[PDB]
DNA sequence: CCTTGGCGGTTAAAACGCGGGGGACAGCGCGTACGTGCGTTTAAGCGGTGCTAGAGCTGTCTACGACCAATTGAGCGGCCTCGGCACCGGGATTCTGAT
DNA sequence: ATCAGAATCCCGGTGCCGAGGCCGCTCAATTGGTCGTAGACAGCTCTAGCACCGCTTAAACGCACGTACGCGCTGTCCCCCGCGTTTTAACCGCCAAGG
């Protein structure tokens, strides 16, 4: 039996936060699946265009915030920022 | 008595955004779709819900080139749709050269 | 044929995108659009079936002939 | 696990594997998966809240994907994103142009 | 004299200028606007001529694809004189909101 | 200040005739202005960013052309 | 023949392509074969666009081709300008597009 | 850092052999090739991915030629690609 | 005793039909916004000239990343429950038109 | 306006079914340890972006003025809405079949 993938369990877990008495249909939590898997190859698209149009091949999180800004629109994407920048003070600060 | 017309279309406009189920149904559909699926390469089996998906998209398709059409018209001074206007929509989205 | 497609359905295809007063031609022009919109579509999904050596179009190969023409449908796993 | 020592809810790991198997690049830092998974969790959270309010306002308590497109339709940026992108059971808005109302 | 009822003038300079080849709109005012936009997001940029006259190039192409949409929605209007909510059509329907 | 004035009459005449437009209407010129602003909005908000990431204080035609190619609307003639 | 374009008769460099396939993260290895096919391919459509920039040059008793001439090229062709849709080029314009209901009649 | 400058000249020359160019013309000639080939690149990647298949053969090549460019342009292509396969493959 | 196949009941969205009514289309007449010229004013364009951030370009050392054995418990495949909606009749209400 | 009456909304009701809990696995995240060069950084050099101005001139602006498409109106004529009447696509059932 091989083992597909999933994103539904992390998704759900977020959606228990922002929402404890909520429910949800199953065909959804495949959609939001479907979405992250857009959002992210986007991203990652355009990380390929800043390496090749900046003849590098690492990736820090750097490129990552300027993508998001390229990509989403600006008080969406500044929020997303704030939270990204946060999260990576609060991971990098510690181990 | 007989009504006076318009008056359903809209009810019934206000009816049908609302359920979000299939409007053509499945097996004409489908024969449609195996009918021209066949002069590619013979008798292709076929996955039923990629059939859904194949009718999903092309229902969804259809409205909004519709609504663009719909709008067409209503800046054309009139409310009755024309083949014209259809043609009009298209050439702005560049299907047809 | 293509003439499976009834009137009260492209009726219907006018009453969810809101439309109120048809034409004549509307019919048969509307059956020619949707028929080269699925032969683009079902064109290019049969190329990626003939990649993939196998005999039956993936649900899979439709949702990414769809992203081939910039029409990305969610919600059946793309 | 990195998420728990980022404190957050997407897995690092996976998505470090994903970025290799992805030819995404030549190497992978270190904490630029961190950053995107926080991206991912702060988009989703946005969505579906709007949905959770979207669910508010029909009094439904399991999410239809008709809630989703509605929320995608009513606010603006998030419409400007995801105007390529339709959805299966999607519909769209209820919108009559009122010049073809009767008089 | 020769005053001449019109007719000849806009379609002769229609002529020409689908005769001409380069662009219309000249250079300075164009490239300070430029600035003036740049100026809204980080201060202080500096720039190349290239980049310039591509931007030029992209912003006269699409005026002219608006212009042509346009004028097919006034020849479906039954009108020669544009309108503003002409280009509003067009613009809804190319999903450029 | 004020370039968005800069916007001349003539020119939009001569846009419309090699776009083939025969009759101008009078309401027409600062619609025109507010797209074209809005247009050239996104364009150059996008290639300063580009140009963010690129550390370099001065914008290239290189980063336009990667820019409106993210845009879709795709321009060659300058490389990239 | 030495060199592999000698021993496909062509005019592209393909270990060029390659090390393009190889400096590109396409794919983590790249065979012998689709880089001569994807050249001949570029090949094949520089050939067959450059034959309608050629027609249309020599319309206008020009021997240099100009971009108004490749603009007219692909518009006045049907599988190219389909290709084309969403591009545009440089010192391009459009046809001449002068409505019925414009010539004085 | 090159251009395809001479490999337009011999193509020209095999084709309209008295033909001048300006330099504005192979500029615009050659963002169209680099276009191309991203574009054909990218969907063999997509390939890939989307197959699992660990390198790209010119199989995916033709196909990918198939899913972009249309009818006429496609048939006659995959002929000249198959047809130069045939004659590197001969030695 | 087993396949499996044309024949046939069940019925509901599907094709006619009329009539007409309200909406599409030609004309009518004006009229007031708008082409066109002409003279008048203006700013853009071009050619030099200083001219300097600053990009463009080159050594270098490091740390973070590529990569390799344990480990291990979270993530995943299967099972199982209940209350969340899907529809149904009640009944009430609100459009809609003839009045 | 205004009543009668279609059309729709909306409230228990029950049922059934899949969402969600749950639980025992095992394989990738982890943890830790070991090379290594890509890049963060220091610094060199010359280009080009910028600013400025003088001279030239063609290009814009304002107005004079007719005028003619845009438009409001009109009559008209016709042909889609819709409601009614068959009517045929389509589907579960199954008895002969032979075989």
């Amino acid at each position: 039996r091989s083992r597909k993938e999933s994103y539904s369990i992390y998704v759900y877990k977020v959606l228990k936060q922002v929402h404890p008495d909520t429910g949800i249909s199953s065909k959804a939590m495949g959609i939001m699946n479907s979405f992250v898997n857009d959002i992210f190859e986007r991203i990652a698209g355009e990380a390929s265009r800043l390496a090749h149009y900046n003849k590098r091949s690492t990736i820090t999180s750097r490129e990552i915030q300027t993508a998001v800004r390229l990509l989403l629109p600006g008080e969406l994407a500044k929020h997303a920022v704030s939270e990204g920048t946060k999260a990576v003070t609060k991971y990098t600060s510690a181990k | 008595h007989r009504y006076r017309p318009g008056t359903v279309a809209l009810r019934e406009i206000r009816r049908y955004q609302k359920s979000t189920e299939l409007l053509i149904r499945k097996l004409p559909f489908q024969r449609l779709v195996r009918e021209i699926a066949q002069d590619f390469k013979t008798d292709l089996r076929f996955q039923s819900a990629a059939i859904g998906a194949l009718q999903e998209a092309s229902e969804a398709y259809l409205v909004g080139l519709f609504e663009d059409t719909n709008l067409c018209a209503i800046h054309a001074k009139r409310v009755t749709i024309m083949p014209k206007d259809i043609q009009l929509a298209r050439r702005i989205r560049g299907e047809r050269a | 044929n293509i003439q499976g497609i009834t009137k009260p359905a492209i009726r219907r295809l006018a009453r969810r995108g809101g439309v109120k007063r048809i034409s004549g031609l509307i019919y048969e022009e509307t059956r020619g659009v949707l028929k080269v919109f699925l032969e683009n579509v079902i064109r290019d999904a049969v190329t990626y079936t003939e990649h993939a050596k196998r005999k039956t179009v993936t649900a899979m190969d439709v949702v990414y002939a769809l992203k081939r023409q910039g029409r990305t449908l969610y919600g059946f796993g793309g | 696990t990195r998420s728990s020592r980022a404190g957050l809810q997407f897995p690092v790991g996976r998505v470090h594997r994903l970025l290799r198997k992805g030819n995404y690049s030549e190497r992978v830092g270190a904490g630029a998966p961190v950053y995107l998974a926080a991206v991912l969790e702060y988009l989703t959270a946005e969505i579906l809240e709007l949905a959770g309010n979207a669910a508010r306002d029909n009094k439904k308590t399991r999410i239809i994907p008709r809630h989703l497109q509605l929320a995608i339709r009513n606010d603006e940026e998030l419409n400007k994103l995801l105007g390529r992108v339709t959805i299966a059971q999607g519909g769209v808005l209820p919108n009559i142009q009122a010049v073809l109302l009767p008089k």
